[PDB]
């Protein structure tokens, strides 16, 4: 499958197809953890995967997730479909870093969203207001335990 | 206790702190919630609900029926789905509908519990539904079905004569133990016809 | 076509026991992987122990 | 203190004995013959047969 | 694999012998299929044979 599409379904970086270096070989041991985890309709996912009908709630269905996690990750990603591996990967850790946190995509990406610049000295101050301070912390702190 | 309005959208921004406070109360994800709330059928315009102790009790009455089980809220739902009661509101059971409900849920439970099988994979092989579109399998059905057998000896009169020429190759896509049971198979899928 | 139906037959044959052979090696060769893993799992065991 | 050490690190030896038990589980299930390959062997043998 | 590329053009040719030996031209039993490539096309001898 993966020469079939030719790494246009991998995915590369600043290389077409894709060069025969750490980056390529990290993407491909990652992806290959991924297929065995997919599990048993792991078979028919490469089969679509092969085409481009892969859907979103397909793969939110296949991993047992939310689709509104996987719809978050989408627009956090800024990916609008899972055209190459590159995309899955990144949609993949976006939502491994809101699971390992027990906190919701969009909640990631407003964490990651915050320039904390400070009255400048680089881009600008993406500090949130107060309010805002107070519901992303609600938000994060939510789904914590009892102790 | 207020009764306002508030909306438990997981896609919703600005969550509301008492739709967090109750996130955290049923210990149940956004998505999960608005789960409980398709299920329940209290759900509203923009997934809005009236913050009332009636429907709070409702879902907490949810959540306890599937901790007791030891289930969580996708499988509460395809448990649903494949009950008797299917295709009715929380709020729609009666005082002897919802007993009724409590011990077919534990005997199932228990009946599943000794069978020792998973929860997904039972929704698979309880509902008479599909996966969405051609499976390989099917595909390699097709591509040793349409070369090995054509129609000159398929236009046969005899169903049981057809169910016994096609049950090798249904074996073979299914990965079946023996041609009689793939045409026994085929039986039951031809006096059940499903498509 | 009698001829050739025995040239082919017999074609037919030699290649169904080629087929035999390598299947009967590939499991004699993965037998073999298997013990070799199983050596090494036992040695580092032994090392731990 | 010590022998509480030598429990613990006995307790990661039956570890790893449970990773490369798992692993020689995963390698033969990815060894070249297989389920898929003997399904086609019954298969095209029972109705060619 | 060349085997059975040679086994394969003798039992096409045997087949085209039998079409001219039956003075018809419809008649195809050797439909392809015998190299499986999935799993290095074997299972071609019961099916020629």
């Amino acid at each position: 499958v993966l020469v079939i599409s030719g790494f246009a379904v991998l995915g590369a970086k600043n290389q077409p197809a894709g060069q025969h270096n750490i980056d390529t070989l990290f993407s491909l041991y990652r992806f290959h953890q991924w297929i065995n985890g997919l599990g048993n309709p792991g078979s028919d996912t490469l089969d679509m995967l092969r085409q481009q009908t892969l859907t979103a709630d397909r793969l939110a269905s296949v991993m047992g997730l939310d689709i509104s996690m996987v719809t978050q990750a989408m627009v956090s990603a800024g990916v609008n479909q899972l055209q190459c591996w590159q995309d899955i990967n990144t949609v993949l850790q976006w939502i491994d870093v809101a699971s390992a946190l027990h906190t919701m995509p969009s909640v990631i990406r407003t964490l990651v969203n915050i320039r904390y610049v400070t009255a400048l000295n680089k881009a600008e101050s993406n500090l949130p207001s107060w309010d805002e301070w107070q519901t992303l912390a609600e938000n994060m702190e939510a789904g914590l335990s009892t102790q | 206790a207020d009764g306002n309005t508030v909306s438990i959208d997981p896609d919703e921004e600005q969550s509301t702190f008492a739709r967090s406070a109750l996130m955290r109360g049923l210990g149940v994800n956004s998505g999960e919630l608005y789960q409980l709330g398709k299920l329940a059928g209290v759900l509203d315009a923009q997934n809005t609900i009236t913050l009332s102790v009636f429907v709070i009790s409702s879902l907490y009455r949810l959540t306890l029926l599937a901790r007791v089980h030891q289930l969580t809220v996708n499988e509460l739902c395809m448990l649903y789905g494949l009950s008797p009661f299917n295709g009715k509101t929380t709020a729609s059971l009666s005082s002897g509908e919802l007993p009724r409900l409590v011990i077919w849920l534990y005997q199932v439970t228990q009946w599943l519990t000794e069978a020792e099988i998973t929860t997904e994979a039972i929704w698979l092989l309880c509902t008479p539904e599909f996966s969405g579109n051609i499976s390989p399998e099917i595909s390699n059905l097709l591509n040793n079905l349409r070369p090995s057998i054509s129609e000159d000896m398929a236009q046969s009169h005899n169903r049981e004569l057809q169910a016994e020429i096609l049950a090798p190759f249904i074996a073979a896509t299914l990965h079946l133990a023996s041609p009689d049971m793939a045409r026994y198979i085929l039986l039951w899928t031809d006096n059940l016809r499903p498509g | 076509f009698p001829v050739m139906l025995e040239r082919t037959r017999n074609l037919v044959a030699q290649l169904t026991q080629f087929g035999t052979s390598l299947l009967s090696m590939a499991e004699h060769d993965d037998a073999d992987e298997l013990t070799t893993l199983l050596l090494q799992q036992g040695m580092e065991l032994a090392t731990q122990s | 203190k010590i022998r509480r050490e030598a429990a613990q690190m006995q307790v990661e030896y039956q570890e790893t004995q449970q990773a490369h038990t798992q692993a020689q589980l995963e390698l033969l299930q990815r060894k070249f013959t297989n389920k898929a390959l003997y399904s086609w062997m019954r298969g095209k043998l029972s109705a060619i047969y | 694999y060349q085997f059975f590329d040679l086994t394969q053009s003798f039992c096409l040719m045997a087949q085209e012998a039998l079409r001219r030996e039956l003075t018809d031209n419809g008649v195809t039993f050797i439909r392809g299929g015998a190299w499986n490539g999935t799993t290095a096309g074997l299972m071609a001898g019961e099916t020629l044979l």
